[PDB]
């Protein structure tokens, strides 16, 4: 993505496809390596009426 | 011929006059769970936990305590024998305190194997649970009471076998605790026994306390020599 304007053409003609709008190298599209904590949904037996263990 | 036929699941077998529901199912080669019951012990009927259908009777009766009669059939497996199972294992453990990975009773306690075996999965007990005070009834017995059930296997034993009639079950209600009501020394000569017949951690051995776990020990058989008895 730092390559230069004759370097990126001269990659491109003996490519033959465009390698600059699929890069293999990651780059800031990443998700960043920091998130906000999560709450995480229950089970479908979370229940306080009618979950006896023999049904 | 004074021997009476009754049935469990659909199965005749010939038993005794006298002889109560859980002596048959365990002649039948099933083990009806319980916590007060004993064969060593007098029967107490308390811990509500043996309690099974008779069928066409719209009542649940202690296996422990009710005799049988002729042309009884019982039902060990119904839904409603499985729904009483799993509401006093709930009540049993509604004040059960937190205490597994620091109680010695774990890997062989009764109450956890019949809770995975017969009980629920989770607890609805969302309030405070109740706070024994503890206390010291020997160099011997570890005693924690908070984690009693009030199966008073403690009361029998005391009152029939070693015969001392010390132990007892003082208050009333969900705080009665089970203890001498004095700072007695309960001391005689087969103390320790106790220890086997507690389901839970409540009673624990001294020396044996915090110093090794069940399931990595090797078991040997082997005769005492301290006595003549063998
Ligand atoms: S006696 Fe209570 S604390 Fe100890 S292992 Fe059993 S359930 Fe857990
Ligand atoms: S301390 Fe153990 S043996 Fe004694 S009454 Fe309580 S549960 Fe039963
Ligand atoms: S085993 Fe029958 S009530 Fe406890
Ligand atoms: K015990």
């Amino acid at each position: 993505a730092s390559a230069t304007r004759l370097i990126q053409g001269l990659r491109n003609w003996a490519s033959g496809r465009d390698l600059q709008a699929k890069l293999q190298l990651r780059y800031q599209e990443i998700s960043k390596r920091t998130q906000p904590p999560p709450k995480l949904p229950v089970g479908p037996s979370h229940r306080l009426s009618n979950n006896y263990y023999c049904a | 011929s004074n021997l009476i036929e009754v049935f469990v699941d659909g199965q005749s077998v010939m038993v005794e006059p006298g002889t109560t529901v859980l002596q048959a199912c365990e002649k039948v080669g099933m083990q009806i769970p319980r916590f007060c019951y004993h064969e060593r012990l007098s029967v107490a009927g308390n811990c509500r936990m043996c309690l099974v259908e008779i069928e066409k009777a719209p009542k649940v009766v202690a296996a422990c305590a009710m005799p049988v009669m002729k042309g009884w059939n019982i039902l060990t497996n119904s839904e409603k024998t499985k729904k009483a199972r799993e509401g006093v294992m709930e009540f049993l453990l509604a004040n059960h305190p937190l205490d597994c990975p620091i109680c010695d009773q774990g890997g062989e306690c009764d109450l956890q194997d019949q809770s995975m075996m017969f009980g629920s999965d989770r607890s609805r007990f969302l309030e405070g649970k109740r706070a024994v005070e503890d206390k010291n009834i020997g160099p011997l017995v570890k005693t924690i009471m908070t984690r009693c059930i009030q199966c008073t296997r403690c009361i029998r034993f005391a009152s029939e076998i070693a015969g001392v009639d010390d132990l007892g079950t003082t208050g009333r209600g969900n705080d009665m605790q089970v203890g001498t009501y004095i700072e007695k020394m309960f001391m005689s000569e087969l103390s320790g026994n106790i220890i086997d017949i507690c389901p839970v951690g409540a009673l624990t051995s001294k020396p044996y306390a915090f110093t090794a776990r069940p399931w990595e020990t090797r078991k040997t058989e082997s005769i005492d020599v301290m006595d003549a008895v063998g």
